[PDB]
């Protein structure tokens, strides 16, 4: 006999990216004064989602 | 890096005097002929096509063995999966640093 | 796991391909190896010497094109 047989499998997912800036301090202008020291950090996570 | 590219040394005279017998066992020794004559009969070719075109086999090898050796000696990018290793380990460290 | 070694190892003196009335025989599988009197036909994993007849090989050719190729006799069983 001949048969037939499915297989299924993923490849790729969502790609996906964050704002530190509103995530942190929406529309607010001294907790993004207070933010300003933590740069680092953030650019570390934009730059392992990229 | 000495001893990884005696290593290599060592592999490549093994494949180019004994061909694939010394990963079974003991090296059998065989003239380069018969082993490319084998590496043809095992790919649906019969031997006879070698035999009767060694020549111009012989000159392709040496020819492609010389594009490479041409074509790594311009700048390029061939190697820059090996570039990113350095460039994550001294990233992170300089990211602590100003962390 | 079960695995087959092979072991013991000797030296034999081989060639390419023989040449018979001007007609080039090449084997079809296994190599050409010469005991010290004759030439005869064997696998390469183990040691079992045949007759070079016309069954073991099979011809291409004639004898001006191959290096090393040498002068013996092929038995036809008639
Ligand atoms: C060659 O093979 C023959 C088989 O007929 C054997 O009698 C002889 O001993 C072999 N030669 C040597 C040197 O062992
Ligand atoms: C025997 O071999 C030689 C070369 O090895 C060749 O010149 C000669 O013609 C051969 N003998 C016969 C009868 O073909």
């Amino acid at each position: 006999s001949i048969s037939i047989t499915t297989e299924v499998m993923p490849v790729s997912m969502a790609k996906t990216s964050v704002d530190c800036n509103m995530y942190i301090c929406g529309d607010s202008t001294e907790c993004a004064n207070l933010l300003l020291q933590y740069g680092s950090f953030c650019t570390q996570l934009n730059r392992a989602l990229s | 890096d000495d001893m990884i590219a005696a290593y290599t040394a060592a592999l490549v005279s093994g494949t180019a005097t004994a061909g694939w017998t010394f990963g079974a066992g003991a090296a059998l020794q065989i003239p380069f002929a018969m082993q490319m004559a084998y590496r043809f009969n095992g790919i649906g070719v019969t031997q006879n096509v070698l035999y009767e075109n060694q020549k111009q086999i012989a000159n392709q090898f040496n020819k492609a063995i010389s594009q490479i050796q041409e074509s790594l000696t311009t700048t390029s990018t061939a190697l820059g999966k090996l570039q990113d290793v350095v460039n994550q380990n001294a990233q992170a460290l300089n990211t602590l640093v100003k962390q | 796991h079960v695995t087959y070694v092979p072991s013991q190892e000797r030296n034999f003196t081989t060639a390419p391909a023989i040449c018979h009335e001007g007609k080039a025989y090449f084997p079809r599988e296994g190599v050409f190896v010469f005991n010290g009197t004759s030439w005869f036909i064997t696998q390469r994993n183990f040691f079992s010497p045949q007759i070079i007849t016309t069954d073991n090989t099979f011809v291409s050719g004639n004898c001006d094109v191959v290096i090393g190729i040498i002068n013996n006799t092929v038995y036809d069983p008639l």
